[PDB]
């Protein structure tokens, strides 16, 4: 059971290796592509307000 | 020969995000990509009584790609892939300034900072709609929290500026990002539309430490403006550091080396305590292993085991067989744990006493040294097997003896009877080989107990004879130390 202390001290180099893991995995580019769901969006339209038809003569 | 110099400074880091936009065709309703882009920034600030000029560069990673697309109709609103930053995304801020510290940033022993967090909030973007109600991007915020400083470099137009890179984490904040006048509300996160909110600069303040390793060949005379950059540094010649390491054996001691050799040396015990830079203290151990794997000795281990496995299913005359099994015994010594004094113990002791009194100066070079010594140290060595008080001893050069334990007089050798026992009975490294042992017994007549101990290569008896100042053992171990010449 004392072997755990020896293993930790011996394998401590994996700490620096893990530091490299994380601090270059952050450097590497990742992009979680959140979707649009199966249900699709849509806006009304380009709508502009104006005065209606005028009865000229 | 390499002196620590602390350069800790309190700095103010000003930076701004970079925004790139690409329009999609039609009449001007859609958009193709809204994304973060690398952004430079210049400024000046007063600190410690002088105006220091600083140059920063912000970049983003881990970015999400939300979307929104009103359909294939040629006027319906949408943004095909509009980004945001949230939990996953990081932001780097490379920082540089004209102060003296950044000239001495080539070699570093340690480097870490303490910066105060900040809250970045998104601006208001009015998407360029030609007609109608005006869509409104607004809201969204994150918080930059510092996590870790590293080295980096701006590839600036005029030169490449060595610099410090600050990796800030993120934390989404209260204002729910929305696409108002549109179908996206109560998101959270900082989108790429207007990350700066019109602010001239986002600001951080903190203190960063640094321990540079400016060189020194004389105590009184320490430099400024480290200018031995890797343009000014070049590969030290292989034969040159071979000669240096060979010269280093001028000084090694006799008994202290054995005292060191009687330690269990592991990865941490050896490779710690090396006056090295940060970039090499990070992965020195793995660097050593990578070139240790491909060494001639290591591939010989691999060939031995693979040849035995293939054999498992395949089914001066004496000098050649003795030499081949001597190489095999050397391989077995390296792979297994022998209970003797184990020549590779002495090899590792010499290796540690050599490398401890050196320095890493921008190149690791423990690869090509550790792995090279592992194969070259003690070229001609000797092993022995005791049985029935008739110990058979073998030399890697091919020589062979077989002599009694109670009295050291040799006997005719028995090839193929030594080979049956060398496979299973434990091999004993012969650091006190037969010739020196015979000299010792003849001159300093020894007893049965210490005879057996020296045959077994017992550290207790070996150190007893060394501390007796026995000339025979002293000289023998001195030659042992002297073959360690790479």
């Amino acid at each position: 059971a004392s072997l755990i202390y020896r293993q930790l001290l011996t394998n401590s180099y994996s700490v620096d290796l893990y530091d490299e893991i994380e601090q270059i995995g952050s450097g590497k580019t990742q992009n979680v592509t959140i979707n649009p769901g199966p249900f699709a969006q849509t806006r009304y339209a380009p709508v502009n307000w104006d005065h209606g038809e005028i009865n000229d003569s | 020969l390499w002196k620590e110099m602390q350069y800790n400074r309190d700095i103010i880091i000003r930076f701004k995000f970079g925004n790139s936009i690409v329009k999609m065709g039609g009449l001007g309703y859609k958009w193709s990509e809204i994304s973060y882009k690398a952004a430079n920034y210049q400024y000046n600030y007063l600190r410690d009584g002088e105006q220091v000029t600083a140059h920063t560069t912000c970049s983003v990673n881990g970015v999400n790609n939300f979307s929104y697309n009103g359909g294939f109709l040629p006027t319906d609103f949408g943004i095909s892939r509009y980004e945001v930053i949230k939990e996953n995304s990081y932001v780097y801020v490379d920082y540089w300034d004209d102060s003296k510290a950044f000239r001495n940033i080539v070699y570093v022993r340690s480097l870490a900072a303490n910066l105060n967090s900040v809250r970045c909030t998104g601006g208001s973007y009015h998407f360029s709609l030609p007609v109608g109600a005006w869509p409104v991007i607004n809201g969204g915020a994150v918080s930059l929290h510092f996590a870790g400083v590293t080295l980096s470099t701006q590839f600036t137009d005029f030169v490449s500026l060595n610099s410090l890179r600050f990796r800030f984490s993120l934390t989404v904040d209260e204002p729910p990002f929305s696409i108002l006048r549109t179908r996206t509300v109560n998101l959270y996160g900082l989108p790429a539309a207007n990350p700066n909110n019109g602010n001239e600069y986002y600001e951080i303040s903190g203190r960063f430490s640094l321990i540079s390793l400016v060189p020194t060949n004389d105590d009184y005379q320490t430099p400024i403006m480290n200018s031995v950059t890797v343009r000014q540094d070049l590969e030290r010649q292989l034969t040159n550091l071979r000669e240096e390491f060979n010269s280093l054996s001028q000084e090694i001691a006799m008994a202290q080396l054995i005292d060191l050799a009687l330690l269990p040396l592991d990865m941490f015990s050896m490779f710690s305590g090396i006056k090295s830079t940060i970039d090499l203290t990070k992965s020195m151990a793995t660097s050593v292993m990578k070139k240790f794997r491909k060494s001639k000795l290591a591939t010989s281990i691999s060939e031995m085991t693979n040849s035995l496995s293939d054999a498992a299913s395949s089914a001066n005359d004496i000098s050649t067989q003795t030499s081949t099994i001597g190489k095999k015994l050397r391989l077995k010594e390296m792979i297994t744990q022998t209970e003797g004094m184990s020549f590779d113990d002495i090899s590792a002791a010499v290796l540690k006493t050599k490398i401890d009194m050196s320095t890493q100066i921008g190149k690791n070079t423990l690869p090509d040294i550790v792995t090279e010594a592992s194969e070259k140290f003690i070229p001609k060595r000797s092993y022995r097997i005791l049985k029935d008080d008739e110990v058979m001893e073998i030399n890697t050069e091919g020589k062979f003896f077989a002599y009694k334990i109670n009295t050291f007089d040799e006997v005719p050798f028995d090839v193929n009877k030594f080979a049956e026992l060398v496979t299973d009975s434990p091999v004993i490294s012969a650091i006190i080989d037969f010739k020196t042992l015979k000299n010792l017994n003849d001159n300093y007549g020894i007893t049965r107990t210490e005879a057996l101990n020296l045959i077994k290569s017992n550290p207790n008896m070996l150190r007893n004879f060394i501390n007796q100042n026995n000339p025979i053992i002293r000289n023998r171990i001195e030659q042992l130390i002297l073959q360690c010449k790479l």
